[PDB]
């Protein structure tokens, strides 16, 4: 009924069951709600909505399988929910309609002589 | 032999008599640092022999009857501020046990560019920076080519 | 369970005469004969056992890894009860870009053997956790450094790289010293990872002389 | 001198191996402020020299914050020596000074640290003629017209700098708020710990009160703009608020169910403070005092504390400042109530409880 | 970008076993990618950079 | 070997031995015999014929079954069947049924099934010391 | 300069102060020091067509070497 | 597909480096989760940029309380595939100085677990000994730890005169403190009792939980890697093997001694056969010829010049080797290209396989036998996170 | 009962650097001293691998290999554990 | 003694299993049940009044009155050999020129890539470096550089007490090696002419 069974959305429905348990254990009721937070794992989906093999697909849902039960068990501290989950979400709703009206190809030419790399 | 005793101890401590040894801040810092002491009162006054001194007033003991690794012990002048970079290194096979070799018994080869010893400049302003340290007299700027001015 | 302790004296013998000399020289043979479907391709090797013999190593498809195994170890004259180790080579030059390897040591006969199977990066490895316990682990290191899947492994999770760490260090495209490095911040007083970014980059030597006839 | 500050000698894309080819030297370093500033400056790939008068114990610290040969340590800084001064800014093109004192001392006076030291500093900051940004700071409250002894001389040492060197940055940033702040914390000590608080009058008194990132930002983007130099800034947070709504929003954030805090003339506060303030000099200063217990705190409670209309502030730099009231510098304070799990006794927070457990209580 | 290639036989020296010429023997072609921004420690004069793939082409891949 | 107790143990006697090693506590309680060991050959002998008989596996797996019956047969003490075998017996009855346990799967996967022209690429090692060494 | 930092005598100044030496016969031999596994590789070194003027010099040490043998 | 519901019992045993997350219902253990990986260095993948020689310091540091014993695996995998002879000395060497690190490593490992029971003066008393051989250590390779003295072909030096001396010397009182070693817990009522049927393990789970060293002599298993594949002069040799029937603490402690008692015969009979001769193979084309050879000699020198900055090249292959380290059977697998860095080189250490077997053993355990189980087990990190 | 710790010069009498004997270390084997040929000694270059032919069609007869098994206790041989690894004369 | 006793096993399974079960006396490693007044007597004595802790008690109190090994630094150190490999230094020839020629031997061996090497040619025409700089901080002090050098350049000199407060202090560079060769020559000539006879 769905491409290689669907088993996309059936990982992303898994992950947002268990999205609450997270929120409350990692004391991001005072940061976000469950709407946000599940837009975030949306997006996170959207990094490769054009892959063609099912079984890429069943190794990327088993690594973010691994991904999520790493984040279940606390073994990836408060920092890593600062350094990849909420700051961003921040920096993305902050940094809305820049005053910039230089082109990309002008702010690279006066950024460096190089392009940045890396996050 | 008590008289013995404190002949050991004034040509050990360096001072004159017993009266400017007990009266001497160095006694009194003596009591305040029990591995100085212990070496002022306890391992220098046992039964051995000295062997020389270095330049830098320093004494060098030994005793055959005593155990292997603990056989030989240094006496520093600097009561103070003693420090194991001041030994020469002429002393430091000897006393590292590595040689059987002393300016004593041993006439080494003295190299006309040879640097004396002395005591450490860690944790000072006056120590080794490299080239590119703030502190360095003249920065560098290991640019590997020059910038033309007009 | 072997190897017992019989003998009260000392021994100055390893293994019996007859038993050696086919293991030694007709042990690939009698496996070529026995299982050829689980033969795909034979090499005896530089005896990983002894300086002084041969030994034999196997390749096969994925397919019937696990029967082999079985047999393997529970073969009257081939007892490797044994797996030393798993561990995967990396071919990027050919089509499937990894060699799993696996290694038996057989007590009962004072023997070893090596077993090699060739994949790619899609293609599912049954685990070999019903046939030795060690081994889940050693496929656990062997995801975390390759990403070489195991099917019905109970709970195949990284085990040696940080705990959000993607990639597999061990590929040979994979950089030496990688994308990622770690530092303290004072002002979000948070521990972060951070672009990774050298005082002194990598000096890389090219010595290999263009005369060398060894090179392969 | 415009912009060559920040681009000619910039080198790699800004990371800690990065150069930003960036001299300067911070006064107040170690201070809580300053700790900030050095820590952004350096994190971009600049010299930093930092003099000090406190213990290498409290500035230890500040040698992870910078890279091999990036941190400069000068012990045993004297205000009254210019010589140690000179040395400090001999090779650093900018200056950026946080030294600030909230009480005075038999051996510092108000006088001594806000008027003659910046401006001995600025004179030989226009001797040196390789600097190019000298950047100073005060208060929001600082007026020439104050009652307060301390905005009084932080006012008089603003002018002092500016007419000495023309194009020297004022700050004059509000209430800053940290992990270690002077705003949050005594309000704590005063909280808890104590049997009552005094709040000056109604209190009803408007600040504006801002975060420490924020101000470290704006330092990075004032040395990025040119024509902030020679100018005032002030800095203030997106929301106005008087002082009896931060003690109501803090006792909710500490979830205190008693008000301790009492409404008092402004000559009661004075003469509950007159005693310990007549003995403040011939004295070498106490700790755990908090700069609450003076006259010119009861001074500035009777007056606002906001920016200026039509003050120089953070959107000049393009920069919007975060919450203060909630946000990431609001989890620190939670912390002495740990985000709380169960703490206390309080039954308002059944807001924030799960689901099921007020249905098992009944709410 | 990367450039896929074989890297020419030296002028110093007439081997030839790294070229092209045995070609079955041995892997020989090499993936590298355009240099990146680089310059000098300021404290020391070593060569400072960040670049990700600055040499594992030239090393491992063959 | 060297046993690990400060106490003189005799060892001669095979039980005492036995008990020492713990075979009895971690393999089997109950001693083996050449009774249990012809029974478990003859097991496998019968659970081989699964097999078909055109089959190499079945073929050696008779050849050893009808070995170590032929050891069981001339010899009558059965610590000279340990010394033939180079084991003790309880070691050789869990082989026996180890083997028999084998057949199944092999059976139900049935590694024979090759065509008649099925290619096996072989590779041999061969030392240098081979040609160097006096021949 | 690049490297020494202050007015310390260079090793050129030192080596300058060590006049060259008088050795019989056309190729001298150098080790660095006296017993060879101390010093430098051997080195054989010209002597014909040097003088005091013009001796040779060790690429090693540095040290100089002539012979008046050479018909001169 | 797992939910987490029940949260119930939560543990977090030590970030300080072992991290462990047991499951207990009360007092006795059910589940013991350990997590590694806090001294992964990726060693393996630094080895394919480094040459043969150049990567040789990487292996004192994965067992750094027995390295020569890591050396001397890695080494031979290297020679076997460069089919080169080693001299009767140099094995001499090889064969007294690794039984005197397994003397180390058994001693450091004893008493470990003697101060995780609770008794510190063999702790203190052994750890003199232990410099003694530290000092002999660096009599021969000016390194107390960290040697680097096995080499391809041979050794780096020939032993100084006067160590075989002092040598004898220190043999001749091992017994002795080895003796009053053994009094302080051997006659004890509480260090049975905290050590007798703790960890229980069968023959045939060692061997298929990969067991290998004392823990292997233990389950009345006859095995040892220098009597059934010896390597180097351990066949010539004549020594005991240890036989234990219990797989206990207790049972390991005793294999432990009496292996060092071997050890120590092992010494002995050493130290009364060494030879004269060479200590190096003659190969100069892999081996590095002598200094004073070097420096008056050509073809000496380009060798030195070539082997110190290419150095040799492997012939195209592959290969394992392991060595009967103290902490069990220590391999290396070596894959060679043809060229003068190794392609890949992967490392087999025993106590990683000894390390898997926690959460089988600890079950039915007490938390007061945790630290006894990891400490029976003789694990060092720096091998099992390589 | 032997005691730790032996008194002076009974236990490492000599500091290394000072050895009453010079040390006459070999370094280079007598016989091949002057006959410095190599191809005779080159093991490491000469290695062969074959591959040899498809065994497809091979006779493995079992019953010459279970003929030249033991059948009593006696008439039983073993292979003795070699004493040293081999060293070519060095 | 090594014996094991019913009761003393410190398990539940085992304790449990001896106590319904004679399993262990079939064990000879289990001390032999008492057979006599006198046997039982001695048991006792085992369990009762310690008599197994006394002896390690009384053997404990004579290390007490023994003596010790425990040496006095700094006015004592310890025992250590030529080859000792400590802190990397530049050797000169006596005459007082370098020794070291930048063949850059000890750079192309060093495994830990902490030596940076720049030269050219020296005013006179000698080959001398111009840029020769070891990273103690990441010098792991191996000595392959020592080995390398064919010219007695480098060396690990018989200093190890070379601790610094700040960590530049060790980025170690031509001039302070060469004040390091200067300072430590006599030693390391010495230790040399030891050496000699093994290198
Ligand atoms: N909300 C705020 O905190 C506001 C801050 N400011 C300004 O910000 C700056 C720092 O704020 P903050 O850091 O929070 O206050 P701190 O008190 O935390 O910083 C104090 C610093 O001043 C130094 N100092 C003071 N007097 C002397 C002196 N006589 N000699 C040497 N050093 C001296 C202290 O050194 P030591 O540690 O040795 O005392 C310390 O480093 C101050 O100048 C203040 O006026 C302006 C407006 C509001
Ligand atoms: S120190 Fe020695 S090996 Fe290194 S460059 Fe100088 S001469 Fe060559
Ligand atoms: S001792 Fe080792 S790490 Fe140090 S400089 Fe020499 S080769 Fe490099």
């Amino acid at each position: 009924k769905r491409l290689f069974g669907g088993a996309a959305r059936h990982f992303y429905f898994e992950i947002c069951r268990c999205l609450p348990f997270i929120q409350r254990l990692h004391k991001m009721e005072e940061m976000v709600s469950l709407k946000e937070l599940r837009a975030i794992v949306k997006e996170k989906f959207k990094e490769y909505k054009d892959v063609k093999d099912g079984r890429v697909v069943d190794l990327l849902i088993f690594k973010g399988r691994e991904e999520i039960e790493t984040y279940l068990l606390m073994h990836k501290q408060r920092h890593h929910v600062v350094t990849e989950v909420v700051e961003p979400y921040y920096a993305k709703q902050r940094a809305v309609k820049k005053v910039t009206t230089n082109s990309p190809f002008l702010d690279s030419f006066l950024s460096s002589g190089y392009a940045a790399i890396g996050v | 032999s008590l008289s013995g005793y404190f002949s050991r101890l004034l040509e050990a401590s360096g001072k004159k008599s017993v009266g400017s040894f007990f009266a001497s801040w160095e006694f009194g810092k003596m009591l305040v640092d029990g591995n100085l002491a212990h070496n002022v009162l306890v391992r220098a006054t046992g039964a051995g022999r000295l062997v020389g001194t270095d330049y830098n007033g320093n004494r060098y003991y030994e005793n055959e009857e005593a155990a292997y690794g603990r056989r030989r012990w240094i006496v520093y002048k600097d009561k103070f501020d003693y420090n194991p970079t001041t030994i020469p290194p002429e002393w430091h096979g000897w006393l590292n046990y590595i040689n059987d070799y002393n300016p004593t018994n041993t006439q080494f080869k003295q190299p006309t560019y040879q640097i004396e010893a002395s005591m450490t400049k860690t944790g000072t302003q006056t120590c080794y920076n490299p080239k590119g340290s703030w502190f360095s007299a003249k920065p560098r700027n290991w640019r590997k080519y020059e910038s033309w001015t007009p | 369970g072997y190897a017992y302790a019989r003998k009260t004296t000392d021994k100055d013998y390893i293994a019996s005469e007859h038993m050696q000399a086919f293991g030694n020289t007709q042990l690939t043979d009698y496996i070529i004969k026995t299982v050829p479907k689980f033969v795909k391709m034979a090499v005896t090797g530089p005896a990983q056992s002894s300086v002084l013999y041969q030994e034999p190593t196997i390749y096969t498809t994925p397919e019937s890894l696990v029967p082999l195994m079985v047999f393997l170890r529970d073969h009257t004259n081939t007892q490797f009860k044994c797996l030393l180790d798993v561990t995967a080579v990396d071919f990027p030059e050919r089509a499937a870009r990894f060699e799993v390897v696996y290694h038996l040591l057989s007590p009962r006969w004072n023997n070893r053997i090596r077993v090699k199977v060739c994949v790619d990066e899609v293609t599912a490895v049954p685990t070999l956790c019903k046939v030795f316990n060690t081994a889940n682990w050693f496929e656990r290191e062997t995801w975390d450094m390759f990403g070489v899947f195991f099917s019905g492994h109970p709970d195949l999770r990284r085990i040696l790289t940080d705990y959000g760490f993607t990639g597999h260090p061990l590929r040979k495209d994979f950089p030496m010293t990688g994308y990622q490095e770690v530092r303290y911040d004072y002002g979000k007083k948070r521990v972060v990872s951070e672009p990774l970014e050298l005082t002194q980059e990598f000096r890389y030597f090219d010595f290999n002389s263009p005369w060398e006839t060894l090179n392969r | 001198y415009s912009s060559t500050l920040m681009t000619a000698d910039k080198l790699g894309p800004g990371g800690r191996s990065s150069v930003s080819g960036i001299t300067a030297t911070v006064f107040g370093a170690n201070g809580f402020l300053g700790s900030y500033i050095v820590n952004e400056l350096a994190k971009r790939g600049s010299q930093v020299v930092c003099p000090f008068r406190s213990t290498e114990n409290e500035a230890m610290h500040l040698k992870q914050m910078g890279d091999l040969g990036q941190i400069v340590l000068l012990p045993e800084l004297d205000i009254r020596n210019d010589d140690d001064i000179k040395r400090a800014i001999s090779r650093s093109n900018v200056i950026i000074n946080c030294v600030g004192m909230r009480l005075q001392t038999k051996n510092w006076s108000f006088e001594d640290v806000h008027v003659d030291f910046p401006k001995r500093l600025a004179k030989l900051a226009a001797e040196t003629g390789q600097v190019q940004r000298l950047i100073h700071f005060s208060d929001m409250g600082a007026d020439e017209n104050h009652k307060s002894l301390r905005m009084r001389t932080k006012a008089v040492g603003d002018k002092e700098v500016l007419d000495a060197f023309p194009d020297a940055t004022i700050v004059r940033p509000g209430d800053i708020v940290g992990i270690e702040d002077h705003f949050y914390n005594y309000l704590i000590y005063q909280l808890t710990l104590t049997v009552f608080a005094p709040v000056v009058e109604s209190g009803s008194n408007k600040i504006q009160p801002t975060y420490v990132l924020d101000v470290a930002d704006a330092v990075a983007a004032l040395l990025r703009k040119p024509d902030t130099a020679g100018k005032t800034l002030y800095l203030g947070g997106p929301e106005v608020l008087t002082m009896r709504e931060v003690y109501d929003l803090l006792l909710k954030t500490l979830r205190i169910y008693r008000d301790d805090t009492v409404h008092l003339p402004a000559w009661a506060v004075k003469a509950m403070y007159k005693p310990f303030d007549s003995v403040r000099r011939m004295l070498p200063g106490l700790p755990m005092t908090s700069p609450l217990a003076t006259e010119d705190y009861v001074e500035e409670m009777l007056r606002d504390k906001v920016v200026p209309a039509g003050a120089l502030g953070y959107a000049d730099l393009g920069i919007v400042p975060q919450k203060v009231t909630d946000g990431l510098a609001i989890e620190p304070v939670r912390h002495a109530r740990v985000g709380g799990y169960r703490w206390g006794d309080m039954s308002a927070v059944a807001k924030d409880i799960p689901e099921s457990v007020r249905k098992y209580y009944n709410i | 970008k990367a450039r896929i290639y074989a890297p020419a036989r030296t002028a110093s020296q007439s081997g030839l076993a790294r070229t092209v010429d045995f070609a079955t023997t041995t892997p020989a072609w090499k993936i590298e990618f355009e240099p990146t921004a680089k310059w000098q420690n300021p404290l020391m004069g070593w060569t400072s950079s960040a670049d990700p793939l600055e040499n594992v082409g030239r090393s491992a891949l063959v | 070997f060297k046993a690990v107790a400060d106490v003189e143990i005799d060892f001669n006697n095979r039980e005492v031995l036995k008990k020492y090693v713990g075979i009895r506590d971690h393999l089997s309680k109950e001693p083996g015999t050449r009774g249990k060991l012809i029974e478990a050959l003859t097991e496998v002998l019968s659970s081989i014929k699964a097999a078909p008989e055109g089959s190499d596996y079945r073929k050696a797996v008779e050849a050893s079954c009808i070995y170590r019956l032929k050891v069981c047969k001339e010899n009558e003490s059965d610590a000279a069947i340990e010394e033939v075998l180079d084991a003790h017996l309880e070691e050789l009855i869990k082989e026996a049924k180890e083997e028999a346990r084998l057949v199944p799967l092999i059976a139900g996967n049935a590694p024979w099934d090759v065509p008649a022209d099925y290619a096996v690429p072989v590779v041999d090692y061969t030392d240098a010391a081979t040609i160097l060494d006096a021949p | 300069d690049k490297w020494l930092d202050g007015d310390k005598k260079s090793p050129m100044e030192y080596i300058n102060e060590v006049a060259p030496i008088k050795v019989k016969g056309l190729v001298v031999a150098s080790y660095g020091s006296d017993d060879p596994a101390l010093g430098c590789p051997v080195e054989y070194i010209n002597l014909k067509g040097t003088s005091l003027e013009n001796p040779a010099v060790c690429k090693y040490t540095g040290n100089r070497y002539y012979s008046d043998d050479w018909k001169g | 597909l797992t939910p987490a519901k029940v949260n119930n019992f939560t543990l977090n045993f030590g970030p300080q480096v072992l991290r462990l997350v047991l499951e207990m219902q009360g007092e006795i253990i059910m589940r013991a989760d350990p997590h590694i990986g806090l001294l992964h260095r990726g060693t393996e993948k630094l080895l394919e940029y480094k040459t043969y020689l150049q990567g040789l310091p990487y292996f004192d540091r994965l067992d750094y309380v027995s390295m020569m014993c890591m050396e001397h695996s890695y080494v031979l995998a290297i020679e076997q595939l460069l089919n080169v002879s080693v001299p009767l000395r140099g094995q001499y060497i090889r064969v007294l100085f690794s039984e005197i690190t397994r003397v180390l490593n058994h001693l450091l490992a004893i008493t470990c677990h003697s101060m995780d029971v609770g008794a510190l003066t063999p702790f203190l008393w052994a750890f003199e000994e232990r410099e003694k051989l530290f000092e002999f250590y660096e009599r021969v390779s000016g390194a107390r730890m960290h040697a680097a003295y096995f080499r391809v072909g041979g050794v780096s030096q020939d032993l100084p005169i006067g160590l075989l001396r002092d040598v004898y010397d220190w043999a001749r009182q091992f017994a002795s403190r080895l003796d009053e070693m053994e009094e302080l817990l051997t006659g004890n009522r509480i260090w049975k009792e905290r050590t007798v049927d703790v960890g229980t393990i069968t023959a045939q789970m060692a061997w298929d939980w990969g067991c290998s060293g004392p823990i292997l002599r233990a389950s009345g298993i006859d095995w040892d890697l220098r009597k059934t594949q010896p390597y180097d002069a351990y066949g010539k040799m004549q020594f005991n093997v240890p036989i234990a029937g219990h797989g206990d603490c207790y049972d390991r402690y005793l294999v432990r001694l009496q292996e060092m008692r071997e050890s120590l015969r092992i010494i002995y009979q050493c130290l009364n056969e060494m030879p004269d001769g060479l200590y190096k193979s003659p190969d100069g084309k892999v081996c590095p010829p002598s200094r004073s050879t070097m420096k008056q000699s050509m073809e000496a020198l380009i060798h030195h010049f070539k082997l110190y900055t290419e150095g040799f090249h492997v012939p195209a292959g592959e290969t394992y080797r392991a060595v009967e380290a103290p902490k069990g059977e220590f391999g290396v697998y070596l894959v060679s290209r043809g060229g003068n860095r190794p392609y890949r080189c992967k490392i087999r250490s025993p106590g990683y396989a000894h390390l898997q077997m926690t959460d089988v053993i600890s079950r039915g355990a007490m938390l007061a036998d945790v630290v006894t189980i990891i400490g029976t087990l003789d694990v060092v990190f720096g091998e099992i996170d390589r | 009962f032997e005691h730790y710790l032996p008194m002076g010069l009974e236990y490492r009498k000599f500091s290394p650097g000072t050895q009453p004997v010079k040390a006459v270390v070999p370094h280079d084997s007598p016989k091949l001293v002057y006959d410095i040929k190599y191809f005779v000694r080159d093991y490491r270059r000469n290695n062969k691998y074959t591959a040899r032919t498809v065994d497809a069609k091979t006779t493995f007869d079992f019953d010459k290999l279970y003929a030249g098994m033991p059948t009593k206790p006696e008439q039983v041989k073993n292979v003795t554990r070699p004493l040293i690894m081999p060293t070519r004369g060095y | 003694g090594t014996e094991r006793r019913p009761g003393e096993s410190g398990a539940w399974k085992q304790i449990e299993r001896q106590r319904y079960a004679s399993d262990w006396e079939n064990d000879p490693t289990f001390k032999r049940t008492p057979k006599n007044l006198a046997e039982v007597l001695d048991d006792s004595a085992s369990m009762l009044l310690l008599t197994d802790v006394w002896r390690g008690m009384a053997y404990t109190l004579g290390a007490f009155f023994d003596k010790k090994v425990t040496i006095m630094y700094p006015f004592e150190k310890g025992q250590l050999s030529p080859r000792f490999r400590g802190e990397h230094a530049l050797r000169r020839y006596p005459t007082g020129e370098e020794r070291c020629i930048a063949c850059k031997l000890c750079e192309a061996i060093c495994p830990a890539q902490a030596i940076t090497i720049e030269a050219e040619e020296r005013e006179d025409g000698s080959r001398r470096t111009t840029r020769y700089d070891i990273d103690m901080t990441k010098c792991i002090y191996c000595g392959f550089c020592q080995e390398a050098c064919p010219v007695d350049a480098i060396v690990e000199g018989p200093n190890f007490e070379f601790s610094t407060e700040t960590r530049e202090e060790l980025l170690y560079d031509k001039q302070k090696l060469l004040e390091n060769g200067d300072k430590w020559e006599t030693e390391i000539a010495t230790n040399l002419r030891t050496e000699s006879l093994y290198r």
